[PDB]
C-alpha cells in the first residue's frame, strides 16, 4: 500500500507502506528526516506533524482528544488539515494518500 | 526487610515482590517478573519491599500511567528514592540532533566496522566472556565515535563508567571525574565546532542563548552513561538466547532480511528496564485509591510480556504479527536513544552471525541474571569451534 510524502522544499518521497504501520513509523524507517517522531508515537510530542491532502482528510478517522490537545503545540503553522502522523494508521483504503510535511517539527 | 502497610492500602492488593531480588530469578529475570502476571494477580498491587510501593502489572495500565504526566510525575522515577517542560523539550531537541535517526544512518558504516573489528579479534580464540569481551566495549567505543573522542581515552572512560555501575570511588566522585574529563573538550569545541556529538551540544542554544558549559557537560555525561548498562545487558540477554536456540540462529543466517524484525521480537521478549513515577495528588486509578506522594513502579519490561497484549508471551517468534512492547518506554520520556540502540542491536546480530554462526553456553556454566532498575546478565561464557567460523 502506497503513501506520498511531500517535503516543504517540494521534494517528493513515494513510499510503500504496510497496513497497520503509522505514517510516522514508515517515514522514520525510510529516511524521511523532516518527520521526527520523538515520543515514538503516543501523541506526546507533536514532532510528527503533517498536513493531510484535502482529498483524504475525511477518509482518515478523526483525531481523538489527546491528539487535538497535542496539536496545539506544533511549531509550524497549525492548519485545519494538520494531523499527527503517528495517529494515522495505514490501510488499503488510504492507498495514494498524500501528506505534506512542515518545515520544522522542533 | 519490610515496610508497614499504609492505611489506604487494602490487604488483598498486597503482593510479595522485591524488584532487586525476586523469588524466581534463577528461571531468568523476565520469568521472575512475570509472576506478577499469573492468573489471579490484580492489575495493580502493593509491595512492602524497598520502602513500600505500587506496581502496575499490565501493559494497559503501564501505558496509561506513562501518558498521564499530570498525575504521574517523573520527579522521582526510581525505587527507592527536575526541569520544566519548556526546558525539557529543548533538551530533547538537542539530544535528537546528536543521536537522532539522521545521525545514526550515516554513522552505521563505522558502527558496522567497529562491530566487525571487535568480533574478528575474538573469533579465532574459540571462547569469550561475551559481556566483558564484546557487550561492554562495543557501546562505549560507539560513543567515542559519535563524540569524536580519541581511541586511547577508552580505558579511562571505561574505568569511570564502571565506577558509576560498580571499586573505590563514590558515585558523586565518579560523576564529577566524568564531568571534569568532558569540560575541557567542550570548551575547545565550542564556537570553533565540528559535526561530532560534543561539538553539537557545545554549540547548542537554550532559551535564546548559548548552552552553558555546565548544561553541556551534563547532557554529554547523560548521553554517554544512558547508553551503557541497557545496551550491554540487552545484547547479553539476546546472545544468551541465541546460544540456546540453534533453530533461531539458522533462520537469521538463511534470511538475514528478518534480522530487523527479529530484533524487535528480542526487544519485546528480553525487555529489561523498570522505573516508575510518583503521584502528584490523590487519585483513583482503575478502582484503586492512590495517595499523593505514593511511588508507583511502571515496569517497561512487563507490557510486552503481558499475554493480553501478545499471545504466548514467553515464546520467541521472529514472524510474530503484531509485536507490542514498551521496551524503550512510553509517553513523553520514551528513550531518546532508541534509534542508536536498534542499530547497535541489528549490526551486532548481523556481524556476529556472519562470522560465528555456531556457538553455545560453556559446559556447566550457570548464567546468573540480576534484577533492578536495569536488569542484566552477570557473565556470558560462550564457546565455539574456530574452524567453523568465517573471517570477513
Ligand atoms: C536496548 C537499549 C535501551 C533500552 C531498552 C532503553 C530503555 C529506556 C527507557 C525504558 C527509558 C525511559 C525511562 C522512563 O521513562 O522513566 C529510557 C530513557 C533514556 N535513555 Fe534509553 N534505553 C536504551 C538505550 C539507550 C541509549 C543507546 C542511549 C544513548 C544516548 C540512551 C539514553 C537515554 C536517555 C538520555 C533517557 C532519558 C530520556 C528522558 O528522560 O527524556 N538509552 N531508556
Ligand atoms: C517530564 C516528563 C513528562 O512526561 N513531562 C510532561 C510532558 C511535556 C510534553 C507535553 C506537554 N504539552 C502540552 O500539554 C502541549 C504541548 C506540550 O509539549 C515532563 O515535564
Ligand atoms: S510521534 Fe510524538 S506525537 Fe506523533
Ligand atoms: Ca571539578
Amino acid at each position: 500500500s502506497k503513501v506520498v510524502y511531500v517535503s516543504h522544499d517540494g521534494t517528493r518521497r513515494e513510499l510503500d507502506v504496510a497496513d497497520g504501520v503509522s505514517l510516522m513509523q514508515a517515514a522514520v524507517s525510510n529516511g524521511i528526516y523532516d518527520i521526527v517522531g520523538d515520543c515514538g508515537g503516543s501523541a506526546s510530542c507533536a514532532t510528527c506533524h503533517v498536513y493531510v491532502n484535502e482529498a483524504f482528510t475525511d477518509k482518515v478517522p478523526a483525531a481523538n482528544e489527546r491528539e487535538i490537545g497535542m496539536l496545539e503545540c506544533v511549531t509550524a503553522e497549525l492548519k485545519p488539515n494538520s494531523r499527527l502522523c503517528c495517529q494515522i494508521i495505514m490501510t488499503p483504503e488510504l492507498d495514494g494518500i498524500v501528506v505534506d510535511v512542515p518545515d520544522r517539527q522542533w | 526487610n519490610l515496610a508497614p502497610l499504609p492505611p489506604h492500602v487494602p490487604e488483598h492488593l498486597v503482593f510479595d515482590f522485591d524488584m532487586y531480588n525476586p523469588s524466581n530469578l534463577s528461571a531468568g529475570v523476565q520469568e521472575a517478573w512475570a509472576v506478577l502476571q499469573e492468573s489471579n494477580v490484580p492489575d495493580l498491587v502493593w509491595t512492602r519491599s524497598n520502602g513500600g510501593h505500587w506496581i502496575a502489572t499490565r501493559g494497559q495500565l503501564i501505558r496509561e500511567a506513562y501518558e498521564d504526566y499530570r498525575h504521574f510525575s517523573s520527579e522521582s522515577p526510581f525505587i527507592p528514592r527536575s526541569m520544566d517542560p519548556p526546558e525539557q523539550r529543548q533538551f530533547r531537541a538537542l539530544a535528537n540532533q546528536v543521536v537522532g535517526m539522521p545521525v545514526v544512518d550515516k554513522l552505521e558504516n563505522r558502527i558496522q566496522e567497529l562491530a566487525s573489528s571487535l568480533i574478528e579479534s575474538l573469533r579465532p580464540q574459540g571462547q569469550c566472556n561475551f559481556t566483558e569481551d564484546y557487550a561492554e566495549p562495543f557501546p562505549i567505543r560507539i560513543f567515542m565515535l559519535l563524540a569524536g573522542l580519541p581511541e586511547e581515552d577508552i580505558p579511562h572512560l571505561k574505568y569511570l563508567t564502571d565506577q558509576m555501575t560498580r571499586g573505590s570511588m563514590t558515585f558523586a566522585e565518579a560523576k564529577e571525574a566524568l564531568y571534569d574529563y568532558l569540560i575541557p573538550i567542550i570548551e575547545q569545541r565550542r564556537q570553533k565546532p565540528g559535526t561530532d556529538a560534543i561539538s553539537i551540544v557545545a554549540n547548542g542554544q537554550v532559551n535564546g542563548r548559548p548552552i552553558t558549559s555546565d548544561e553541556a557537560k551534563r547532557m554529554c555525561g547523560l548521553l554517554l552513561v544512558g547508553g551503557l548498562d541497557t545496551v550491554v545487558n540487552f545484547l547479553s540477554f539476546s546472545m544468551e538466547f541465541l546460544a540456546k536456540s540453534p533453530e533461531h540462529r539458522q533462520e537469521l543466517i538463511e534470511r538475514p532480511e528478518r534480522i530487523p524484525a527479529a530484533s524487535e521480537e528480542l526487544l519485546r521478549r528480553f525487555s529489561l528496564v523498570a522505573d516508575g513515577r510518583i503521584l502528584t495528588s490523590d487519585y483513583e486509578f482503575h478502582g484503586v485509591q492512590l495517595k499523593k506522594g505514593d511511588q508507583i513502579l511502571l515496569p517497561q519490561m512487563l507490557s510486552g510480556l503481558d499475554e493480553r497484549e501478545n499471545a504466548a508471551p514467553m515464546h520467541v517468534d521472529f514472524s510474530r504479527q503484531c509485536v507490542s512492547h514498551t521496551t524503550f518506554g512510553h509517553g513523553s520520556h520514551l528513550c531518546l536513544g532508541q534509534h542508536l540502540a536498534r542499530r547497535e542491536i541489528i549490526v551486532t546480530l548481523k556481524e556476529w552471525l556472519t562470522r560465528i554462526p555456531d556457538f553455545s553456553i560453556a559446559p556447566g556454566a550457570q548464567i546468573q541474571h540480576k534484577s533492578g532498575i536495569v536488569s542484566g546478565v552477570q557473565a556470558l561464557p560462550l564457546v565455539w569451534d574456530p574452524a567453523t567460523t568465517k573471517a570477513v
